[PDB]
DNA sequence: ATTTACTACTCGTTCTGGTGTTTCTCGT
DNA sequence: AAACACCAGAACGAGTAGTAAATTGGGC
């Protein structure tokens, strides 16, 4: 059981409400909560499937180099990128 | 796109919502008060919700808590359990198995006498019925609640070791049904709607439960009540309660 | 003694049940008027009006349009010992579930079990004459008919089904996954009452439906199902049904 | 060493920047990063210092029952609320 | 508000920046590329940043790196190390001329290279032996290493070559040389001033990453080679990274750099 | 062998030799060996290629602010040449030989020999009766409220400028910043012992003269009016000759 | 040649208040 | 009666481009 954190844009109420049934909306669209490796690859399930053309990332904590992976859904201004095995994320412009 | 329950281990144990109208808004509990205030509560995060008066549960509240895994109930003075709600039941096997353990007297005091062994750590005097376990169940109960108030020094409270009490049912109820057993089908208790969760709930009940009530009782603070829930919250934290408390029904039986 | 309440908020006035309609009032009930309540979509249910109903001992399940779907009653896992060990005994014990399963065969087709044969023969007499069955109300209505549009459609109203033949077992007092017919599953004596008088109604209608071949047949079996069981009291037909059923054990109940 | 999360709101670019020296922006104003005690200590010094009519929010990993805390600074329509121990956030119209 | 680096302990190993231009918005490290891109890179988070060719670093960039106490590395083919840049003042005093005394005195010189021995093996060192004679010693059994792990993980070996096998091995020990750069550095002490390599400019970070480079990192290099991969500096970079992060080299260094340096009995 | 400061262009390498591109772009050619160290004003981006090529010259580079006013890095940090530093140590961790450093930075500071028989303590107390006179003195020259040490924060901004270039020039040299012998245990210590030395000649007096106005900017002021006076009294350049003629007082042989 | 403070202006998302529509993810 | 899908709006903050100002948070 590691920290867990969804961060949703321009996502439909369906998935906002869902995410709010686990997790903890602390500011707009904004989710934290302490989940396991199961419940976690579960959430991930549900912005998958909820989510229609809206841009979402989930970071948990791992023991990691970085101490903590993330993986994105839907396309963002905010990309991550792979530096040798080191996931940072790139703004791009237009 | 379905929604299941997540263990009971993996969660908080409970809140408290005690004004205001619990709607669900997009697929979510919520709490919104006479100011119009919402607030979002977690409930497939928590193993149970206590309702205390003023509460108006809407009728996808239950639903959408039922789905989750969660339980509601609704409380009285003091914390004091009023009524239950809870998904339409759970498992066949794991109910028969404590059926057929209650049917039968010989195996029905099996478990008592494991109970009694659990509770105490020495093992029950031999031959000694059901009935008389109890008698001597009460005697020890009674002697344990005088040895408390000269501990912690008290005039031998009720209030703050119902409400501790209380807050370990609403979680060994929500233990019990979420492991699929029966909460009516007692061993030691019997004829109660609620007897298989006096019994398995008596067992860790004076381990810090109860003392811890009288540590609350010993002094005079304001509101007893929250100071005894925040109390128990962390117990069930500390001594990792809810983890604990589906392997030891499995381990009584 | 069950009620359904709908679109309203359930309150308590003079020391009696309510339910408050935007109008006002609209309904008193005494409180050994009802043994138990059902609680359709709209309602809201208040503090008080649970607080009264546990201080009474009266069962609360959160049900859907007219029973088709039960979603969370009251007093889970079971609320009377009796009733519950009552049905235990009878699923435990080879010689009492035997009598209730050709109770139960009996009471499905209206002729008597034959006495020469055990519950997994009983079970595939069963099969056999129910597959045809299927056959035969399909020739009747005029459907292309296969092995178990139309599939869709009974599915549906055995759902339906199960809602209200689950809110019969909860309502009754007894636990909806002790079986007889069927074990091991969490909901298998609902299956079994249900079976009882599945194709009474329920069937039916759900060839009569594919027949027409609607845009959305899912939503039309459940509105027709849920009409069913209002007009043709279904759920409170139910309720005597169980506990005779279970009585077949020859065993006195609580 | 436990993880970290700051969201900021209506920051002046010299904290947002600041942020971004320790902690990942992911997402606009979304930093997240694994910290010790220490250092998320410092890190608030840092907001409480470079933001002055801004809100921020930080929440990070510890050893209690919900597995997290969160801490504010400023104000916002979302407030964290108290329920016995239990710290949730409501939303003020 | 003034800005202080945290511990080494508690950061990344090491990224590495292949083009684009490093400058400073809004008081943060940032990497501009030919078409735009912008990518933040937490200084504060990283004991140091390895600089490959195409990377054009600003006035701002080089200050910022060095007041958040990150190392900034410019490196050659296949990760080998051309040049630096740190903190000017930086280090202790006292922990400089502890090292200092060390080295300026033959007995305790001799003293310390005993200590890197013992600590590089098992079995302590032979008595008599002059640092001339110890060093002697100490080829032959690198050499001897080489040759046993190229029989491990059978590659075709002839000898240690710095211009496959070859490439991985510098490009392995060159991401320990700029962690154990980092950490002398961080530590206080001088990283020119060595013990069993002298006259170097990097001689102390030669020093103590040869007790613990045949520990895990170089026989990873051999692993790598036999596999033959399109991207060997990618592949021996990731798995130096969770090399780092198991051993907790980070952690380690600090403590092995004092541990050595003790073996004066001087208390420092 | 020299010392260049380049300022406000990127600094890389096209023909095979350090260049210096600026806004319009113009290009200026600079010889990477012949120069001692480089040092690099704010505005300035370099490249690799130029840095690798500054590598394999043995050229120094130094991240320094307006004419060396502020260092804030340097190339090889820690150290470059082992013996450079080395040889500061001897001098440090020997009393006889420290007290020989001293006596060469105060003979130095003021013109005369320092008195016979005097140790650092001694010393540091002359040192400062006449740091104070010399205070109270420029009060009067110049005409300014003195109470010992808005004054006070010019001569702090002067000072701090001066450590600037002082420290540049230490780095230059190839020695220490952290190895003092009139200051110890600080991470500048030798940085405030050189300083010392030339602080009254220019730039504290100049402190005074911005300090005898009233310029609403005394912070930026004395700055640039410190970085004026590095730049045209070519103070850096001075130092380092100054830097190794004190080490040579402590009779040692200095390195090659 | 950097970098930051400052300033409209663009653009993007969240949030709200208004109807129209449903009582609803099945098959044991 | 309760709840969602839907739509059109206001409201807010993040982001971009252009202009003007510095080359800077110090004291041994």
């Amino acid at each position: 059981m590691s920290m867990l954190v969804v961060v949703t844009e321009n996502v439909p109420p369906r998935l906002r409400g869902r995410l709010a049934i686990w997790l903890l909306e602390v500011r707009a669209g904004v989710y934290v909560g302490d989940v396991s490796a199961k419940i976690r690859e579960m959430i991930w399930e549900q912005i998958a499937g909820l989510a229609e053309e809206g841009n979402v990332v989930m970071a948990w904590a791992t023991n990691t180099e970085t101490g903590f992976e993330f993986q994105t859904f839907g396309l963002n201004r905010r990309t991550p990128v792979d530096l040798d095995g080191l996931r940072l994320v790139s703004f791009l412009p237009v | 796109l379905p929604l299941n329950p997540i263990p009971l281990k993996d969660r908080v144990s409970m809140i408290f919502l005690q004004y205001g109208q619990i709607d669900v808004i997009d697929g979510a509990f919520v709490l919104i008060d006479k100011t119009g205030i919402r607030t979002h509560i977690p409930v497939g995060s928590v193993a149970c919700i206590m309702l205390e008066p003023g509460t108006r549960v809407s009728h996808a509240a239950v639903r959408l808590a039922a789905q989750v895994g969660t339980l509601l109930v609704w409380v009285g003075e003091a914390g004091v359990r009023v009524y239950a709600s809870g998904q339409p039941g759970a498992r066949s096997d794991k109910l028969l198995y404590q059926a057929k353990l209650a049917l039968d007297e010989d195996l029905r005091l099996k478990v008592v006498r494991k109970m009694f062994e659990l509770r105490f750590g020495e093992p029950a005097p031999a031959r000694r019925s059901v009935e008389q376990l109890r008698g001597i169940e009460g005697s020890r109960v009674r002697a344990t609640y005088a040895l408390l108030a000269k501990q912690y020094g008290v005039t031998w409270i009720n209030q703050c070791i119902s409400a501790a009490t209380s807050c370990l049912y609403g979680v060994t109820e929500a233990a019990i049904l979420a492991a699929g057993y029966a909460p009516a089908i007692g061993f030691v208790h019997t004829g109660k709607p609620l007897s298989f969760v006096y019994d398995i709930a008596d067992i860790i009940k004076f381990d810090t439960v109860v003392p811890k009530a009288f540590e609350i009782a010993r002094r005079n603070p304001g509101e007893p009540d929250r100071e005894v829930r925040l109390a128990c919250r962390d117990i069930f934290r500390s001594s990792k309660t809810l983890a604990k408390l589906i392997p030891l029904i499995e381990d009584v039986l």
